[PDB]
RNA sequence: AAACCGGGCACUACGGUGAGACGUGAAAACACCCGAUCCCAUUCCGACCUCGAUAUGUGGAAUCGUCUUGCGCCAUAUGUACUGAGAUUGUUCGGGAGACAUGGUCCAAGCCCGGUGA
């Protein structure tokens, strides 16, 4: 069958403008928050950054996923971000990485909406 | 103008039994057959009493496997075929080749100079029919040379004229035993040894031969 | 006739128990709540029967002495190929597992590396020679050789042939077929 | 592979008519893992022609 | 390190680079998958059709709905499975067809009985009508399949 | 630093979706090549997905570019069909397709990370 093309969730009361999307390569792990209605990059955080590609060891694994998602949530607490609404891709369930990243931002004290 | 295309064959025996592996693959192969015992199904002992219960004794033959290392390696044995069965053979003869460095004999493959035959493999059939005398054991690997060496004259030999000089690959099929002629000497080694035999052109053996 | 003894016996050999009851986690809290209800299913039942005579040792498992690859006398240190020191010794745990499958993906990689580049360098130098010969040679070479490979070849394989087998067996079916 | 859903295996040997010897893997039908010798025994058939009857009886 | 594997790596494909035009050693084809199916007409219901399936191919086979049954052997029990048949195949003169890709082999129950460890239990494999064995190859063209099969079948008599 | 390159998000049918041919793997990136011990995948199967593992192999599959095009899509006729008002039993004043036909597949373009430039 044809896919259909992907829409964001419709607005049914409030905006939630900060979106979470997470993207995982052979080498690398990635987390982006977005500010939605402006589509810039409120906070991000990867083990391909320059100051983190050092700090551990495997930047590829669910142990790099759970620290980049603990890192992305102590920046969001620092940019007086109190919560982000979670988008999943295609492809992307609870399970390994993404869940990995999911729990350690909820545990650095983000609340997932 | 530029002529005297040679044609060089390299004659191959296959390895006769597998190499060692690395410990590591070996010790996970054998952990991976004893892990996954534990979640498999296990026939009950009934169903093995049918092999069990007619496993009969007879007058008995007890079977003992052949020696990875033979008496052609113990004696360093060369000229034979039953030497290094983990590794691959290389036949070099030795005598004149096509060059003309000087008269004396040198180790070097089957060549033949390229006269007027419709293709080259033709002419790598007739030079390793003039060794080995005839290819009833022998298979040849492809239409097409496996790799070529053109070599100039330098300021150094001015008399030896330009030419190509063309590989091919030929595979012992089943003898352990060949007859060598039109040849002063013969050796079958392997790859290390055939670089240690040709020091000179060794970067490019070391490229042709897959090890 | 036909016995349906041996047709019970093959319903048991397809229903076979292991010799450890692995669980999802999805089952494995369903069963404790079919614990706590009183619940006992019968593949439970036939597990605490194995466990009360028993269990993963009286069904041929033991973690500390693993079974080798092959039959008995015939192991790869009695055939020459391993030497006993050079044996990576472990025990059948998961633990051990982790540690065996990352140095066998890390080993493996690299040789399968090892053999492509090598035959990648084969296949530009034989490009190479097939680009620096005569047009009528370079047509005739071009051509795909489509001859089948030799039967007669062997394959490689953990023992080598033994000089006096293959000829006493084709003599024996000579002689047993005039 | 799902675990507690498969058979059993067991390692046997295979003896080729050369005598090289080869360890591949089977279901666990037997105790022990045992050696098999394979033989020669191609079973050709062969058929005596109409032509070949006729100089067999009567020449 | 087992034998079919090794052979296909160290002689194989170094012969098929050298004998057909290939851009890259990516396009060289190989063994993807063995599919097992029985042959038509079977009885769906006794225990002895079902564990004459389990036994050679050494995995579960799919039953899906009473129609139909399939075993799929991949890795190292494809490997395991194909130098089993390759090994029985000296014994005998069965015969195979080459697909554009593929390899269709019928296992009768002759088969069976020319099996060394499948001697035994022989009354499993009685009154079964056999199984059709399909092999899979990442060829693109019939005369690379059958240079494929040629160099997988290799016997010490000839 | 100001441009360029790779990836992620965003924009979007002139920007979509196919086909063919030619290229491209930058000291980097993406993917594949390799494995199935744990998580996960299979009403059988590492096929898919997943978790692992890659001093440097490959761009065969996909992914990027360039052209050629097919459907679409956009723009635009000319005429006609049909039609609103109005009775010289519609001699007037307006609207105007579908199918044709002609061209185009633009221009502009945001944020973050990494690399080269620095
Ligand atoms: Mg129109």
């Amino acid at each position: 069958v044809i896919p259909p093309a992907v829409r964001p969730p419709r607005l049914f009361d409030y905006l939630k403008p900060y979106v979470l999307k997470m993207h995982f390569t052979n080498k690398f792990v990635h987390a982006q928050v977005i500010h939605s209605p402006t589509a810039t990059v409120a906070c991000a955080a990867s083990s391909q950054e320059k100051a983190l590609r050092e700090t551990m060891g495997v930047t590829r694994d669910v142990a790099a996923a759970s620290k980049i998602g603990k890192i992305l949530g102590e920046r969001l607490l620092m940019k007086d971000i109190p919560a982000v609404a979670i988008h999943m891709k295609k492809e992307q369930r609870y399970h390994g990485k993404v869940k990995a990243v999911i729990d350690s931002v909820r545990e650095a004290g983000v609340k997932l909406l | 103008s530029s002529e005297k295309i040679v044609a060089s064959v390299l004659f191959e025996r296959l390895r006769v039994v597998i190499p060692k592996p690395d410990p590591a693959v070996y010790a996970f192969q054998e952990f991976k057959f004893n892990w996954q015992q534990q979640f498999r199904r296990r026939y009950p002992d009934e169903f093995l009493d049918i092999a069990k219960n007619r496993a009969k004794g007879e007058y008995q033959m007890d079977y003992v496997p052949a020696p990875r290392i033979t008496e052609a390696d113990k004696n360093n044995d060369r000229k034979s075929l039953y030497r290094a069965l983990d590794k691959k053979l290389y036949l070099l003869i030795f005598g004149k080749p096509f060059g003309a460095t000087s008269d004396e004999p040198v180790w070097h493959f089957p060549e033949k100079v390229y006269d007027s035959e419709p293709t080259l493999r033709k002419c790598a059939e007739s030079a390793l029919k003039s060794v080995l005398g005839d290819l009833t054991h022998t298979y040849f690997v492809g239409n097409a040379p496996m790799a070529h060496m053109a070599i100039q004259p330098t300021e150094e030999t001015p008399d030896l004229p330009s030419y190509k000089r063309f590989f091919f690959k030929c595979s012992v099929v089943a003898a352990s035993k060949y007859n060598i002629s039109n040849c002063e000497d013969f050796v079958w080694v392997t790859k290390d040894e055939l670089l240690e035999f040709l020091p000179e052109q060794a970067e490019f053996f070391n490229k042709m031969i897959i090890s | 006739r036909i016995s349906d003894e041996k047709q019970k016996l093959y319903e048991q050999c397809l229903n076979a128990p292991c010799p450890v009851r692995s669980l999802t986690p999805k089952e494995a809290e369903r069963e404790a709540q079919r614990e706590k209800l009183g619940l006992i299913s019968k593949d439970k039942q036939r597990d605490m029967e194995i466990q009360k005579k028993g269990g993963a040792a009286a069904m041929g498992i033991n973690t500390d002495e693993p079974m080798r690859i092959g039959t008995a006398g015939l192991d790869y240190v009695s055939l020459g190929i391993f030497s006993a020191d050079e044996l990576v010794k472990y025990k059948v745990t998961a633990e051990d597992g982790e540690r065996l499958a990352k140095e066998n993906s890390k080993v493996l990689m690299r040789e399968h590396r090892e053999r492509r580049a090598a035959e990648t360098v084969l296949l530009n130098m034989k490009k190479a020679a097939i680009e620096a010969l005569p047009e009528k040679l370079k047509m005739a070479a071009l051509e795909p050789d489509l001859t089948p490979f030799p039967a007669n070849r062997g394959m490689a394989t953990l023992t080598p042939p033994i000089e006096g087998y293959l000829e006493k067996v084709m003599d024996a079916a000579k002689k047993s077929s005039s | 592979m799902k675990k507690g859903v498969h058979p059993q295996m067991q390692w046997i040997s295979y003896v080729t008519q050369s005598g090289r010897l080869m360890h591949v893997m089977m279901t666990r039908i037997h105790h022990v893992g045992k050696v098999y010798h394979f033989g020669a025994k191609r079973q050709l058939a062969q058929s005596i022609g109409q032509i070949a009857k006729f100089k067999r009886r009567f020449n | 390190m087992f034998p079919l594997n090794f052979h296909y790596e160290d002689v194989s494909r170094q012969d098929l680079l050298l004998k057909l035009n290939y851009a890259n050693v990516m396009e060289v084809p190989g063994l993807c998958e063995i599919r097992v199916v029985p042959k038509a007409p079977y009885n769906f219901i006794i225990k002895n059709g079902k564990l004459a399936m389990e036994i050679p191919c050494g995995q579960k086979f799919i039953q899906t709905q009473d129609l139909a049954r399939q075993s799929t052997l991949r890795g190292h029990g494809m490997s395991n499975f194909l130098v089993r048949i390759l090994t029985v195949m000296s014994l005998l003169d069965f015969p195979v067809e080459i697909r554009k890709n593929s390899i269709q082999f019928s296992m009768e129950t002759e088969f069976c009985e020319f099996s060394p460890e499948l001697e035994d239990h022989f009354e499993i494999f009685e009154h079964i009508r056999g199984f059709n064995v399909t092999i899979v190859t990442s060829a693109n063209t019939q005369d690379e399949t059958l240079l494929l099969w040629s160099g997988f079948l290799q016997k010490d008599e000839g």
